[PDB]
């Protein structure tokens, strides 16, 4: 069986939540002569792959205590209600071995919100457990606890004082917690000396935990698949260099969310909105007391339109880049559904995301199909394009200041914009891009050189020459265009 | 140029299991269940 | 009692099968000495019908272990009680005759996705194949072997880790992987020595390895009527290929031989979608590698669609066929997502070629005016400016484009991001008038006193789809050349 | 309580309604005090299966009848 | 209208019954372009699929009296945007215009905004407040 | 009454009201007031149901079927 | 004709895979002065529609299976 | 059925103003079962023939002969049209002053052929919706083979020169469903029960 | 006869019973000009008012004799 | 018949589905007449639900193992 020591990472996550489960239980008279009655309830949620039940098989067998576990998925019934007979059946069973402890993993799956469903057997099934957890008298004998992955899709009532609170987050083991998973994983298999753990944590942003026993699991494939068929293998670092471009990380739900692996000079020229992107969430996140002490809101945000392919992908992906933030990645009709109803909800959970993930990094792309300035073209329909105009303008004013939350456009029409959606307090700063000039298209060329072995008797600025009011992508075309002419002789 | 849509919903069931008539069980408890090989089961008389 | 030896095609997949369920079960202690535990699960997908459920019967009857199998659309059709015990009957029986495979198929079946369309059972059944999978790997010989046909319509959980780890693709095979079938499909039928087996072969070019059998069937039944063996040719021609009506089309031969003239496309085709899908060492050093977008403009009838399948079965990769009004637009959010899975389809198949006509509507999408549609022809060009550079490194897809019309370009789509290799397809000359003809009546039996330079000296403006209505001509009354010769 | 009722089976959700209100006359003064009366009656717009009409109805009739003092 | 059956105007029923079951009670509407927009016109829908958010809003007027503390405020950007039968008599009587600040109004704009600043009162903020004509208080 | 039909389930209402009319026969004059027929009798095409035209369906035979002055 | 927005498309190729199968079939188009008038003339909204009906058919003249006798 | 809810009706109102053998039914309890009668049959066209004769209106009696010598001759004996290889009429047409008593000559034509009579409103063609304009007009005509001989009465037929290029996403039945099936629809008779 | 479909009819379902079942009755309909968008215009020589409250309103209302004093 | 025998049980059509073949066995040559196939596979672009699938499973199934003879 796991212990304490199995898991690493979550070390700030594991004394918060040894807390909740040893005072009700190892020395409970600490409630006591303070008026007080202990907990119950303590709420776990993340991502897939976090190790939520490895903490909660983890906490029963170190404790010695009567675990249970209650599945998600399995006690759901459609026969006659037994669902709410097998849910306080579990609580009486828990009831009668002291001290004891429940899990009820994927509670989202168990009565969610009533947005969609709202008139199946899930509305009495939550109100079982809202009186079954009420009635929980018995002091210092039971303690429950809950993993899920959304927490926004359950009911708000589970978040109250008596069944559910003191919720915990269960974030990424950014700050070196991958080496600590590696030294759990790698320390039964056999080493080499060339391995290195402090050289792979740097690597693979994201690897929550899960593809990180995949990846060492898949470097021993590798190492066996030279064995043409006493033994003696080992490890070595181009094992773990193969996993990582063979096996693809935690990304198979969307294609990019976190970065595209650019920095602060692969944008060509433009030093002028470089010093203007230092006053974006790079500013205001180690100082925010500055902005309570002069009483004034940091600006909100800031918007951009100009001429096509001038660095509205390449800028815009390296705030993901230069701070590490929590990036998400969102089209621009890909926002928009297929349903009526949905019109207006798909831009709430992408801002309850941005809240959620803090700080965290949105942008915007083709807002011509979002904004929509006349407010819907003819009408007549079951549905009309006009609310998911109305509100945004409305849910980016309901949001907190001190909660890194802001936008970035990148359009190229400049009149189907609303003059609401460029109003300050929401979009401030209109800034047109501007072409580049013969001092900024130098660099336009040098920003695909940095990594070719250009020759150095190739003028640099001869080819930079022929620019005469071009863009910043028609010199990539350029370099495009000698991709498949600089080999010519080598098939 | 325009569009109607619609979403629905549904209702699964509910059950009952209820059976097993008086009837049918008077029945059931006057037969026989067979007896492995040599396990007769007797006659007897008397009374004269 | 099928082997090794009955299948190919795939023999670089199978080689790493072999490893995947062979050496876990046949050396279990070569996991233990370098510490970590076997894998569980490995799943194949694909079209159905190249053998999915053969290849896992292959692989049983090659190693003598146990086999067990739960079909997919038989126990998930209970009434939700029996399924969660059949499966708790299935890895206790294969604990207990170790070592022993369990094979299961059509996986999407018992599971799906969850999507809008809520009202189906979708739980209790794979939520006990969760708790059934986790365990168990106390170093036991057994190993679960999913099949199913769309890859993507399965839940997540399962490909996340320790469940379902090791994917295969199994798909379509290429020439020699039909004329590997085709010899094992023909080793009891006792032909003649006028019977081709590479031209047969190379004449299929889209046949999945199901229709292998049905083929020499069909072509061994016809020479049974003649009684009261050239008839394969004659199999084509009444039995329908599998994969009917999906844009994988195929029916049209054509290769670069049969369509002549236009050498500044020609190898300026070959410059863009045959060097990063062969040669890729060079273009990870020299800057981004593929050359995507490409468009062709001209005259009607220049010979756009004649190379869009010369190419495509030039490195026999797939071509989607997708029409010029194909956004069909039955509402208004529909439509710039009917736009988005078939490229998603295009990198899942990589590489592979996309067709489109037509299509750039920014430049009559201008900002705030009253006559415009419900959200067609003006926002899914939006759509366009945000899903045509969706690019990866390991996929280097390309997209053709031919239209007729240079003037309405669009400003924003004639971008290195977008489709920015405009090239225009010119007029054929005298020099390549005659040879486009010569290779459209190479199938035609003529006589060679006909010279086609007095028809070039005859045609000065003339395009080559006008040049094809000659040789039609010529065709057409030599029909009629020959219908007035069997009746007399 | 409102849920822990209904979950029975081959309908017997009705003999615990009607002893209910039997059981607590016969030893007046009494108090019924029926919690979470929302997941027992909802609207008939909203109906789910046939078990939810049954004790609706049940509910009703024996509410009038208490009309003895 | 984020639940397509039902829970379009329920969500609106325990705001207009409660407004005169929990007085005082003060509720503010607005976003008047994103619910009663191409529905009240002469084009209106074509269906029966959403056209039931028109009626909820007219027929709690008239069932309603001034018996208990009510108030409602309607505030929006476009006011020939919305259905005419909000503005029917009875109702809406009282129809009070909050104009744009003029040059007396915006210098204590500037005053009223940099409330908690450590604000030197050296300076003149009619200046600034001076070179703005077509300058809201967004500018 | 109206609800203390739907109470029951369909076998032992349908006893009950058989049992209703027979006793009126052979005590004629006789007036058999029934209550709530809405509960009893929605309308039926909105929801087109299984038990929507099965209580109604043994009235409707047993009120045209019967015949005695 | 286009009704709605793009409501002839679909109903142009939903007779081509029964002309096939059902063969010999043949389908005869008339009076084309509707659809075969508008290439570079119609500047408006309803040209930009006819821009979109008139290359369904286009495509679907030499996109047809030639070989089932249609 | 009807009938038997008006005898009863009227018999028990003559029961009501008689206590307050003695017992008499006039008329007028028949008159006050008129003004409370149940129409049940409404949303239904009429099937039943008529008897009013060619001598209600006035004039026009070179137009009665010629109809009379087109649709009246083939309905008792076909063999003319058989004798020299013809078809039957499809449909006629009247044009001038709108509203002029055009109901009652399409009334009359109904007697002089021994046959029933449909009475289809003229603006209907554009109230009905998308599916009424197709399947609503078909199900009389089947209904119509049932009930054969009949005829059928048309107006407002000035749709076809306005309503043909329906390209409009605002109506929907009332703009192009119409024209695609008249074409179709008139020349759809079986030509054996002569509709 | 602006609330939900099904419940648009039934309203003059009422004053027709109370043409028959509490007789007398007097219909009164305010403001002709509001109901025309919602009844629709007629525009050129063929045009009508399809409406889906005026075809259960135009047919009843001269059924009815004067005995039921409509 | 398709739908005759497919609208009893499922462990009642299998009964004889499987009793029609080995009886056909031993009475070779035999022919088996199958009707409706349409009501017993349809299309899945939307028939939606598993009932249909189980029987046409043991159809492909029974139809293999008759090599020989
Ligand atoms: N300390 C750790 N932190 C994070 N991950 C870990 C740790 N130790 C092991 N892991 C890996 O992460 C996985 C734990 O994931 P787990 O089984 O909890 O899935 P889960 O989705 O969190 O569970 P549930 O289905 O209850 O949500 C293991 O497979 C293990 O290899
Ligand atoms: N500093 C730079 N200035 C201009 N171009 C650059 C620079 N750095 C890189 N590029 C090239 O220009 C291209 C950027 O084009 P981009 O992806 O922004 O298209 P876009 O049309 O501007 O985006 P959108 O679709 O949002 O309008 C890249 O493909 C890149 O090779
Ligand atoms: N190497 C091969 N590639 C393709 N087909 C083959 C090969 N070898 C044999 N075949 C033929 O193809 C058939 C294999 O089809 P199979 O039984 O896999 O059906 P399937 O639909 O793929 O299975 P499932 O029902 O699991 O989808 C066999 O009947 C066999 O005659
Ligand atoms: N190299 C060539 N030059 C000219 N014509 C050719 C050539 N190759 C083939 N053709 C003929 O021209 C036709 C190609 O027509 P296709 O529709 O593909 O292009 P197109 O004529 O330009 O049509 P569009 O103007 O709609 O693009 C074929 O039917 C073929 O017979």
């Amino acid at each position: 069986e796991v212990g304490y020591d199995d898991i690493g990472g979550c070390r700030k996550q594991m004394a918060q939540i040894r807390e909740m489960v040893e005072l009700p239980l190892r020395h409970p008279q600490l409630f006591k002569a303070i008026g007080i009655k202990p907990p119950r309830g303590v709420l776990m949620y993340g991502p897939p792959g976090t190790g939520k039940t490895l903490m909660a098989r983890a906490v029963a067998n170190e404790t010695g205590a009567f675990f249970f576990l209650i599945n998600g998925p399995e006690v759901m019934s459609k026969m006659a209600g037994e669902s709410e007979s097998n849910l306080r059946k579990a609580f009486e069973e828990a009831e009668k071995n002291a001290p004891a402890i429940i899990f009820i993993d994927e509670i989202d799956s168990i009565a969610p919100k009533r947005d969609k469903t709202n008139g199946e057997v899930e509305r009495r099934v939550v109100s079982q457990l809202l009186t079954l957890m009420d009635g929980m008298k018995a002091r210092s004998n039971v303690v429950v606890i809950a993993a899920t992955n959304r927490p926004n899709s359950i009911d708000p009532a589970l978040r109250r004082f008596g069944r559910f609170d003191r919720e915990v987050d269960i974030g990424i083991p950014d700050a070196t917690g991958r080496l600590e998973v590696l030294r759990i994983h790698t320390k039964n298999m056999k080493l080499a000396d060339d391995v290195d753990l402090e050289a792979l944590a740097a690597e693979t942003h994201g690897y929550v935990g899960a593809d990180i026993a995949s990846l060492c699991s898949e470097a021993a494939m590798q190492q066996i698949r030279e064995k043409m068929d006493l033994d003696s293998l080992g490890v070595t670092m181009d094992n773990f260099r193969f996993a990582l471009g063979n096996s693809n990380p935690s990304a198979l739900r969307e294609t990019v969310v976190e970065s595209v692996n650019v920095t602060w000079d692969d944008v060509g020229g433009l030093d002028e909105i470089k010093e203007e992107l230092k006053e974006t969430v790079e500013y205001p996140v180690l100082h925010p007391d500055q902005y309570t002490k002069f009483g004034l809101s940091p600006s909100k945000g800031v918007l951009f339109y100009g001429p096509p392919g001038t660095g509205k992908t390449l800028l815009a992906k390296a705030v993901a880049t230069e701070v590490s933030a929590n990036f998400i990645s969102v089209k621009g009709p890909e926002l928009l559904s297929m349903w009526y109803g949905e019109s207006e909800s798909n831009i709430r959970d992408i801002f309850d995301k941005a809240r959620a993930a803090a700080p965290t990094v949105v942008f915007l792309d083709q807002l011509d199909s979002i904004a929509k300035a006349r407010g819907g073209s003819l009408g007549d329909a079951g549905g009309a394009s006009d609310r998911v105009v109305n509100q945004l303008l409305t849910e980016m004013d309901g949001m907190n200041a001190k909660k890194n939350v802001f936008v970035i456009g990148a359009t190229n029409r400049p009149d189907q914009i609303d003059p609401a959606i460029l109003r300050p307090g929401r979009l401030d700063q209109l800034i047109y891009v501007p072409l580049p000039d013969e001092n900024a298209r130098l660099s336009i060329l040098n920003a695909q050189l940095r990594k070719t072995p250009l020759e150095p008797g190739l003028e640099l600025t001869a080819i930079a020459k022929a620019t005469q009011g071009f863009s910043g992508a028609d010199l990539l075309y350029i370099v495009q265009r000698a991709a498949k002419y600089a080999i010519k002789d080598s098939i | 140029q325009i569009f109607v849509k619609t979403l629905t919903g549904k209702t699964i069931t509910l059950e009952v299991e209820s059976s097993d008539t008086i009837d049918n069980v008077k029945s059931k408890i006057q037969d026989k269940e067979g007896i492995p090989p040599d396990q007769q089961r007797l006659i007897f008389a008397g009374k004269q | 009692e099928v082997g090794y030896d009955d299948i190919g095609g795939c023999r670089k997949q199978m080689a790493q099968i072999r490893e995947m369920v062979e050496l876990p079960l046949r050396h279990p202690q070569l996991f233990k000495a370098i510490g970590i535990k076997p894998p569980r699960g490995v799943l194949m997908y694909g079209p159905p019908g190249t053998g999915k459920t053969l290849m896992a019967r292959a692989v049983a009857n090659e190693t003598g272990a146990f086999f067990f199998l739960i079909n997919g659309p038989e126990v998930m059709s209970k009434m939700a009680g029996e399924s969660e015990s059949n499966l708790r009957k299935a890895f206790e029986e294969a604990e207990k005759n170790a070592p022993a495979i369990i094979f299961i198929d059509e996986i999407d079946s018992i599971a799906p996705k969850r999507d809008k369309t809520n009202g189906e059972v979708e739980r209790r059944v794979v939520s006990q194949l969760l708790t059934l999978m986790d365990g168990m790997k106390a170093r036991s010989n057994v190993v679960v072997i999913a099949a199913t046909n769309r890859p993507n319509s399965i839940d997540p959980a399962l490909r996340r880790f320790g469940r379902f780890d090791r994917e295969v693709d199994i798909g379509i095979p290429d020439a020699t992987g039909r004329l590997e079938v085709l010899r094992i499909h023909t080793k009891n039928m006792k032909l003649a020595d006028d019977v081709d087996l590479e031209a047969l072969a190379a004449e299929t070019h889209g046949y999945v390895g199901a229709d292998i059998a049905s083929l020499c069937s069909e072509a061994a039944m016809q020479q049974i009527r003649e009684k009261m063996m050239d008839n394969f040719r004659f199999a084509l021609g009444n039995s329908n290929p599998s994969a009917l009506r999906e844009t994988v089309v195929e029916s049209v031969n054509v290769t670069w031989d049969d369509v002549g003239g236009l050498d500044e496309i020609k190898e300026e085709l070959k410059e863009t979608v045959e060097y990063p899908v062969l040669h890729p060492d060079q273009y990870t050093k020299f800057g981004l590698s593929p050359s995507k977008g490409v468009l062709f403009y001209g005259p009607p009838g220049t010979g756009k669609t004649l190379l869009a399948k010369a190419v495509a079965t030039e490195v026999s990769a797939n071509f989607i066929s997708v029409k010029g009004p194909e956004l069909l637009s039955m509402w208004y959010g529909e439509s710039e997502s009917n736009i988005r899975d078939i490229f998603d389809k295009a990198r899942a198949a990589a590489p592979t070629v996309v067709f489109l006509d037509q299509l750039d509507s920014i430049a009559k999408a201008r900002g705030g005016s009253l006559g415009d549609a419900g959200g067609a022809s003006d926002r899914v060009v939006n759509q366009l400016l945000t899903e045509m550079d969706g690019m990866n490194a390991k996929k280097n897809v390309f997209v053709i484009g031919a239209t007729n019309r240079p003037d309405q370009i669009d400003p924003a789509i004639l971008r290195p991001g977008r489709l920015d290799q405009l090239i225009y397809v010119p007029l054929p000359d005298e020099n390549a008038r005659l040879s486009i003809l010569n290779a459209q009546l190479r199938k035609t039996p003529l006589e060679p006193g006909l010279e086609l330079t007095a028809i070039a000296k005859a045609t000065q403006g003339f395009s080559g789809a006008d040049l094809l209505y000659i040789v039609q001509r010529a065709a057409k009354y030599a029909i009629k050349d020959s219908i007035e010769a069997h009746r007399q």
